[PDB]
């Protein structure tokens, strides 16, 4: 896709992660190394041993080296094991993980599938929501969408939904203000 | 590659340095310098406590950090 990341950034993870995204999306693959790491992202939380290791400063180059081979050499792609070496070389190991979850945002961000927020004060009733729907599409009409459900507003009798970054406001509240603060400026 | 693979990483850790002592109580110092020394691993420490390094010469745990322990040596650097 033009082998340019979806933001550049100049932080530590930020630049890793964008670099790897482009050497990755630029051979071939991008879905193998978002395995590998998600795997990295799963073991960093569930492994107390592999977070202590990575998170540890005192270790030599050599030891650091030895260790990830142990971990394994071969189901990570060839840019993931060169980009351990380095990060080992450069002392950026510790920040191996966030790199990991940076990179998977990027993959999400490229991700057509997203989930769409509608807050309401009343309960949706199932026949309301299939509507819903129906308007959505209509709006969209070309992007599957998996819609979320959320109800403990101030708001009265309106809608608001939030869709990844965008907000679009239809709430009965916004009319109340609006109108009580035009009614105040009529200048008589 | 599978998850239980902590076992073979900590297999290869315990054997390929000596070293790994009871990092609870024990650390290692990353840097020294400017009457500071930036130790490691050297949790459950209290603010205040007094250390003490291998030569003997003692220090006490100033500032308590994420990663390093920032301990003021009382003596010659």
């Amino acid at each position: 896709p033009g082998d340019k990341p979806p933001a550049i950034e100049d932080s530590i993870h930020g630049k890793y992660a964008g670099v790897l995204f482009s050497s990755a999306s630029s051979n071939k693959s991008l879905n193998k190394v978002a395995e590998d790491m998600k795997y990295f992202n799963q073991l960093y939380k569930e492994s107390e041993v592999f977070k202590s290791f990575l998170n540890n400063v005192s270790l030599k180059r050599n030891q650091q080296r030895d260790i990830i081979s142990a971990l394994g050499k071969t189901n990570f792609n060839p840019a993931t094991n060169n980009l351990l070496e380095t990060l080992i070389e450069n002392k950026r190991l510790d920040s191996l993980p966030k790199i990991a979850e940076k990179y998977m945002d990027y993959y999400r961000i490229l991700n057509k599938q997203e989930s769409i927020t509608i807050i309401s004060a009343q309960e949706l009733t199932a026949a309301e929501k299939q509507k819903v729907e129906q308007g959505l599409k209509k709006g969209n009409a070309n992007v599957q969408f998996t819609v979320v459900y959320q109800v403990d507003p101030a708001i009265l009798g309106g809608l608001q939904m939030y869709s990844g970054n965008n907000f679009l406001d239809c709430s009965l509240l916004s009319r109340v203000n609006k109108l009580k603060t035009e009614i105040a400026k009529i200048s008589f | 590659l599978s998850t239980g693979e902590a076992s073979v990483v900590l297999a290869e850790k315990i054997k390929g340095i000596t070293q790994q002592n009871d990092i609870t109580e024990y650390g290692t110092v990353i840097s020294i310098g400017d009457g500071i020394a930036r130790v490691f691993g050297l949790t459950k420490v209290q603010a205040g406590e007094m250390v003490e390094f291998k030569s003997g010469i003692r220090g006490m745990a100033l500032n308590l950090e994420t990663d390093n322990v920032g301990v003021v040596v009382l003596g010659n650097d």
